[PDB]
């Protein structure tokens, strides 16, 4: 591949240089480089084409350069709207193109927020098949790391559990979810279950019980 | 407008062929546009696969995938296609189609229009359709939801009241179980006075199994 730094960070209103280092037979030999912006779960957006040019409607805040076998993107006037993975690509010898390994741009100093936790019991439609699950949904939080644990009758549960790696929403805050998977006897065994989520040392807890 | 959209099987078995089409709107497939395929192995970065030159029908691929696939253009349907033989687990990725903007040298490097992407999964496993259950309030304050259990492969798509709802809807990323089957959940935040005054239903579609279903969150 072309080589990029795995991640880079910058404060609001600042400017950042994102770099892609290839070899002489791709970045060097040809004045054909481009940059793409990718928000998660969405298609890449073209940001610069050739070493220098911008598509229509791409903001004046983006510019491109090349020196020797290396090329770079400048983003200036950082908004949180600029938080994305950024990919470089260049034409390569005899009718190819090559991508760089990608780089994740973190825009620092955004307002923190602790999770809007929601919790639901098994459906009565579900436990009629004598299998039962608890659904805990974790929404609108930043920064994006969470500790999360379940309890049965106020005591900790360490089997039958799965939890997502967190995911960025449209609004740059994070979502996640946790699931507890039970038989109907194991649902009925306990008069309440709780999902406990801890974010920046502050704790949100949500509680559920039969009927 | 110029629009592209991917089509193809969501599941492929090891050492089959994986095929995809990209249907082109608003421009002729013959307009000379470097009709390009790109993949993104999930959370592992972009790969360029290759292109078709619209007005000559010549094609070229990535030196890993030439000698194993072709790309072609269909003049009758106004679309282009990737055929990628001897499929392996590594070929599991989101596949995108794209347009190289007109008349650049190496325009397949400078891709102005992109398609939505289609996840293709390579597995010896079987497709399995979802089990769909409603989630209903008293026990979370204003949110309805739905649960979509133990399906394969990815993805499943969800909507509320047949697309009458968009505001206040949020569908969560799935989680992989140890069984290799996935599950996910969807919610909609409802103005609490509306419960039983307005009907709430979720539409669900796991197309790799042809499973389309609708479910009543019956208050």
């Amino acid at each position: 591949a072309l080589t990029q730094p795995p991640s880079v960070s910058g404060s609001p209103g600042q400017s950042v240089i994102i770099s892609c280092t290839g070899t002489s037979s791709d970045i060097g030999q040809y004045n054909s480089v481009s940059w793409y912006q990718q928000h998660p779960d969405k298609a890449p957006k073209l940001v610069i084409y050739g070493v220098t040019s911008r598509p229509s409607g791409v903001s004046d805040r983006f510019s491109g350069s090349k020196y020797g076998d290396t090329a770079s993107l400048t983003i200036s006037g950082l908004q949180a709207e600029d938080e994305a993975d950024y990919y470089c690509s260049s034409h390569a010898d005899e009718n190819m193109a090559l991508f760089g390994g990608g780089t994740r741009l973190t825009v620092l100093g955004q307002p923190k927020a602790s999770p809007t936790v929601t919790l639901f019991p098994p459906s009565s439609e579900e436990l009629q098949a004598n299998k039962a699950t608890l659904v805990c949904l974790i929404s609108d939080f930043y920064p994006g790391v969470v500790k999360v644990a379940w309890k049965a009758d106020g005591s900790a549960v360490n089997a039958g559990v799965e939890t997502t790696t967190p995911s960025k929403q449209s609004n740059n805050k994070y979502a996640a979810s946790s699931y507890l998977s039970l038989t109907s006897d194991q649902w009925k065994s306990h008069k309440s279950y709780s999902c406990q989520v801890t974010h920046e040392g502050s704790t949100v807890e949500k509680t559920v019980a039969p009927a | 407008q110029v629009q592209l959209q991917e089509s193809g099987p969501g599941l492929v078995k090891p050492s089959e062929t994986l095929s995809l089409t990209c249907a082109v709107s608003g421009v002729s497939i013959n307009d000379g546009y470097d009709w390009t395929w790109i993949r993104q192995t999930p959370g592992k970065g972009l790969e360029w696969i290759g292109y078709v030159f619209g007005r000559s029908g010549n094609f070229n691929l990535n030196p890993s995938l030439r000698n194993r696939g072709i790309i072609s253009k269909d003049t009758c349907k106004n679309q282009f296609s990737l055929n990628l033989n001897s499929a392996t687990a590594a070929d599991t990725a989101v596949y995108f189609c794209a347009r190289g903007m007109e008349g650049l040298f190496a325009a397949y490097n400078s891709l102005d229009v992109w398609g939505r992407g289609l996840l293709v999964t390579v597995s010896s496993a079987s497709t399995k359709g979802p089990s769909v259950f409603p989630l209903a309030p008293s026990e979370s304050t204003a949110a309805l939801g739905c649960l979509v259990k133990d399906y394969f492969p990815e993805p499943v798509t969800v909507s509320w009241n047949s697309g009458s709802l968009t505001s206040g809807v949020h569908t969560f990323p799935a989680v992989l179980q140890s069984s290799g089957l996935y599950s996910l959940s969807s919610v909609v935040t409802v103005p609490s006075s509306s419960l039983g005054t307005q009907t709430y239903v979720c539409n669900v579609n796991h197309k790799p199994s042809n499973t389309k279903v609708d479910k009543r969150v019956e208050i």
